[PDB]
RNA sequence: GACCAGGCCCGGGCGACUGUUUACCAAAAACACAGGUCUCCGCAAAGUCGUAAGACCAUGUAUGGGGGCUGACGCCUGCC
RNA sequence: CAGGGCCUAAGAUCAGGCCGAAAGGCGUAGUCGAUGGACAACAGGUGAAUAUUCCUGUACUACCCCUUGUUGGUCCCGAGGGACGGAGGAGGCUAGGUUAGCCGAAAGAUGGUUAUCGGUUCAAGGACGCAAGGUGACCCUGUUUUUCAGGGUAAGAAGGGGUAGAGAAAAUGCCUCGAGCCAAUGUUCGAGUACCAGGCGCUACGGCGCUGAAGUAACCGAUGCCAUACUCCCAGGAAAAGCUCGAACGACCUUCAACAAAAGGGUACCUGUACCCGAAACCGACACAGGUAGGUAGGUAGAGAAUACCUAGGGGCGCGA
RNA sequence: GUGAAACUAAGUGGAGGUCCGAACCGACUGAUGUUGAAGAAUCAGCGGAUGAGUUGUGGUUAGGGGUGAAAUGCCACUCG
């Protein structure tokens, strides 16, 4: 009916803040081609579904969000089978 | 069966919070005389037992 | 003219059989969940318990 | 006599909770709490639907009062309970109305009833509802009719005037024998939802004006009391000048 | 054949009985009780709580609601 | 999956309203409030630390998308439903177990012996289906009434249709059609190149790669399931939403707009998720002979969830000599 | 059995603040303990165990008060 309001006011440039480089998540991009990125805890899966899929302009199968004890938002992106994770992983510097 | 030093048993922070909550101290005018008393001794923690609705101390 | 008649009411007989059975099978499961053994795997570790 | 039935639109769950306690969270009412939970049966005290044909199909256990009642229906499809006369039958009809034939169940004026009759569920107000005779066995004769205002004698005993234009109900309230009941043990109160009372007599003097001499006591109060200070025994509570005063002719013996 | 698994009989007092109770020195012969009886109360009831509004009693109505004493059942309950 | 985006109980707050030196007290609609209603997912695999969440299989809800079919739909309102105790025993069943049968291995330095040791597993879901079960009025005759056999009666069951009154649906009254119905469980798909006894090879000698036989039957049998199914009892056993149905009244929206359907593709909100939890992690000032709701319930004896000895699994009590 | 009824074996039925006894709730006797393993316990026995039962979660009543099957008991090891 209206404009669709994004469920919190964010500003989408700050919402994924980082990767997320260690063993765990290597092997992740590997198995699962998923990457690992460091959100906003404020940020939820539609802004960065949105976000990712413009961002990298690759289409994202599912996200998968995570809260450390820490407060600090983690998200999986597995992405779709056509695209592959290791392009993605060489395009941001992330070498698995 | 239990001592009488078991005063304080496992109970759910949600409703000891639906008790010194922050949020009913606001109610009474009581309350709110508590919250000026301190706020002047400054106390680091204003209401000692209160809860998150949800997150991580959340009580569902 | 009766033969059309059973076979409607044959045909809504069924429905609300299917519907029926399907709900009953949901709340099984549910009532199972609430106690807390419910997946079948689970019981299977803990039969000889 | 007793079967149940599927619930009516009649019976719900909706009521006070805290048997004794008011507002103030306080037991005023005592000795009550515990017991069965209880739905509500909607009664037509008022029978104030005129002129339909009513039908009796059952007889139904009331746990609210000691009185029984019965499920009647109309032609025209609605339904009520009433409270069940005694004597009557399932497939019985009554009807309330002016001009009505003196018989069971059936509900008039005082301005229409023959002198001598026996009375239940009186209404003292104008469309009020029907307030005296509605328990087990509760019955009142109507004596005597004159200027406005008619005369009963209540199940009390005591004689009083009502209004000529109150609706009334024939025959007795069924149910006579559950007075005839004798429980036999404590838990048979306890299911009603009394609990045990403790006589004064026991109690410290702080509790209670009966307090504990040594060993046992006579009560040395010069006078029977209540727990509050006031005498126990024959001591008139009616308000002197109530406005009801001019109604009342002879008090209950 | 281990483990498991009633000692019983004859008397008397008190309380009929199952129950309840002094958390941490008393579990009883105390309290409760079914039952009994007295008194109040005709519904804007008496009683209880409130400065009051009102709430309980009760969405009940004298075969019902308060309060006081006694305490199953049996025999009774004298005089002033 | 568990709460929130759904609904109400006790109870709480309470617009206006009533009262009260003040602060406030009572109280209606409203709104909160789960310990209850409603609502869709399972098997295997990975695994330093998560898994009904990640991977592979089959699933299922709610939306959107197209085709087709209708023209009013939506809320407010009227209703049906949701919706309810205790006790008792009898059924009909599975879960489990035990023994056979099948398959593989076995020599365990003793007097004898293969009588021995292991394996025989599979979920949610979808299609079918229901008797020796349970219920389906009466009358006559017999079987102990019962499970049955013949006849007859004409609504006589789930379940449907119609009419009548101010009367849409509903309730209620009259008329009519129907001998089946109920639901655990069962058969089949799911499901096999899954899983797995062993076998082969490596050993960082921790674990790893490779190939895999048989995979049925009988008898015990629940406190679990049918089941709010019965029968009996008095102390007489929650509300509201989703759900099903529907005229007038009111409001709003209206044509490729909305609603109705069977396929097909697509789409997928927050918060918990570690670990402990008959505890050295909670509650007892302690790494304290204590307290702490619920679930699962193997063997031999036994009336048994008692006891004794054991399996799975876990331990040898943080001072010794 | 008589015409009605009463009376009496039989079966069926499954009542009970019934009985025995685990879980669970208690707390009767003893022993130990007493700078305790423990600010009320362990050990062996003991009472109730379909009810006036036990318990969980979420609530109510507050100090000129509350609650009390009544001990001046209880109201955060505090209660004339
Ligand atoms: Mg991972
Ligand atoms: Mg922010
Ligand atoms: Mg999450
Ligand atoms: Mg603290
Ligand atoms: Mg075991
Ligand atoms: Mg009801
Ligand atoms: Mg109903
Ligand atoms: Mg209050
Ligand atoms: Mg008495
Ligand atoms: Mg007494
Ligand atoms: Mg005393
Ligand atoms: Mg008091
Ligand atoms: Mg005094
Ligand atoms: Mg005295
Ligand atoms: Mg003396
Ligand atoms: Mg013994
Ligand atoms: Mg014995
Ligand atoms: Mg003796
Ligand atoms: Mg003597
Ligand atoms: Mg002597
Ligand atoms: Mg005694
Ligand atoms: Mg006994
Ligand atoms: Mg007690
Ligand atoms: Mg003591
Ligand atoms: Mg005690
Ligand atoms: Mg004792
Ligand atoms: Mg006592
Ligand atoms: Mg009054
Ligand atoms: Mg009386
Ligand atoms: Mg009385
Ligand atoms: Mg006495
Ligand atoms: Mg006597
Ligand atoms: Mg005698
Ligand atoms: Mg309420
Ligand atoms: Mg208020
Ligand atoms: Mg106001
Ligand atoms: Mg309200
Ligand atoms: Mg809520
Ligand atoms: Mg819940
Ligand atoms: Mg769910
Ligand atoms: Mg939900
Ligand atoms: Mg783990
Ligand atoms: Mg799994
Ligand atoms: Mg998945
Ligand atoms: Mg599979
Ligand atoms: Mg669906
Ligand atoms: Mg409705
Ligand atoms: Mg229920
Ligand atoms: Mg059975
Ligand atoms: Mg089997
Ligand atoms: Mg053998
Ligand atoms: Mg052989
Ligand atoms: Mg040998
Ligand atoms: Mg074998
Ligand atoms: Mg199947
Ligand atoms: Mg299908
Ligand atoms: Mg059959
Ligand atoms: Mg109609
Ligand atoms: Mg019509
Ligand atoms: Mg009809
Ligand atoms: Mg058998
Ligand atoms: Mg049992
Ligand atoms: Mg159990
Ligand atoms: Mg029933
Ligand atoms: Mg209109
Ligand atoms: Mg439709
Ligand atoms: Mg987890
Ligand atoms: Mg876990
Ligand atoms: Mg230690
Ligand atoms: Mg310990
Ligand atoms: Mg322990
Ligand atoms: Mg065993
Ligand atoms: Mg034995
Ligand atoms: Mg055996
Ligand atoms: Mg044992
Ligand atoms: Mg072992
Ligand atoms: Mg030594
Ligand atoms: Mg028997
Ligand atoms: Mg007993
Ligand atoms: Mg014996
Ligand atoms: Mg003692
Ligand atoms: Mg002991
Ligand atoms: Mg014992
Ligand atoms: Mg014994
Ligand atoms: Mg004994
Ligand atoms: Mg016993
Ligand atoms: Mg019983
Ligand atoms: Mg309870
Ligand atoms: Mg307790
Ligand atoms: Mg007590
Ligand atoms: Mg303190
Ligand atoms: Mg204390
Ligand atoms: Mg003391």
């Amino acid at each position: 009916k209206k404009l669709k309001y994004p469920r919190r006011i964010l500003d989408v440039y700050q919402i994924l803040q980082s990767p997320i480089i260690t063993e765990a998540a290597i092997k992740n991009i590997a198995d699962e081609n998923s990457l690992l990125f460091t959100v906003d805890v404020r940020a939820d899966k539609k802004m960065i579904r949105e976000a990712i899929s413009n961002f990298f302009g690759v289409k994202v199968r599912k996200v998968n969000t995570l809260i450390r004890p820490d407060g600090t938002k983690k998200a999986y992106i597995m992405l779709n089978k056509e695209y592959n994770a290791s392009e993605l992983a060489k395009k941001i510097g992330i070498f698995p | 069966k239990a001592a009488l030093c078991l005063t304080k048993r496992s109970r759910s922070r949600k409703s000891l919070a639906r008790t010194h909550g922050f949020r009913l101290r606001m109610s009474t005018t009581s309350g709110r005389a508590l919250l000026k008393r301190r706020r002047a001794k400054g106390r680091k923690i204003l209401c000692t037992k209160t809860n998150p609705s949800s997150g991580k101390r959340a009580s569902p | 003219s009766k033969l059309q008649l059973k076979l409607e009411q044959k045909m809504k007989m069924k429905m609300a059989k299917k519907i029926r059975l399907r709900r009953n099978r949901l709340m099984r499961k549910r009532k199972l969940r609430k106690r807390g053994a419910w997946p079948p795997s689970k019981m299977k570790k803990l039969k000889n318990v | 006599q007793v079967k149940s039935n599927p619930r009516n639109n009649l019976i719900s769950g909706q009521r006070r909770c805290g048997k004794g306690r008011n507002a103030r969270g306080i037991i005023t009412a005592r000795h009550r709490g515990g017991g069965h939970k209880r739905l509500y049966r909607k009664i037509d005290f008022r029978r104030n639907e005129k002129d339909i044909y009513g039908k009796i199909v059952t007889i139904e256990y009331d746990p609210n009062r000691n009185a029984y009642i019965c499920l009647i229906h109309y032609g025209d499809g609605e339904k009520r309970y009433i409270l069940h006369p005694r004597g009557a039958i399932i497939g019985d009809t009554i009807v309330s109305g002016t001009e009505v034939p003196i018989k069971m169940g059936n509900a008039l004026p005082l301005t229409d009833m023959p002198l001598g009759t026996a009375i239940h569920n009186i209404e003292i107000t104008l469309g009020r509802g029907g307030q005296l005779a509605r328990a087990a066995g509760a019955v009142a004769k109507l004596i005597a009719k004159e200027g406005k205002s008619a005369t009963l004698k209540l199940p009390s005993g005591e004689v009083r005037l009502i209004s000529k234009n109150c609706s009334a109900t024939v025959g007795q309230v069924g149910n006579v024998g559950v007075n005839q009941k004798r429980l036999g043990r404590a838990g048979s109160k306890r299911w009603l939802g009394k609990r045990p009372v403790v006589r004064g007599v026991v109690m410290n003097p702080v509790d209670h004006p009966h307090g504990g001499g040594e060993g046992r006591a006579p009560i040395g109060r010069k006078s029977p009391t209540t727990p509050w200070g006031y005498p126990a025994l024959g001591r008139r509570s009616r308000k002197r000048n109530k406005y009801s005063d001019n109604f009342i002719i002879r008090r209950r013996s």
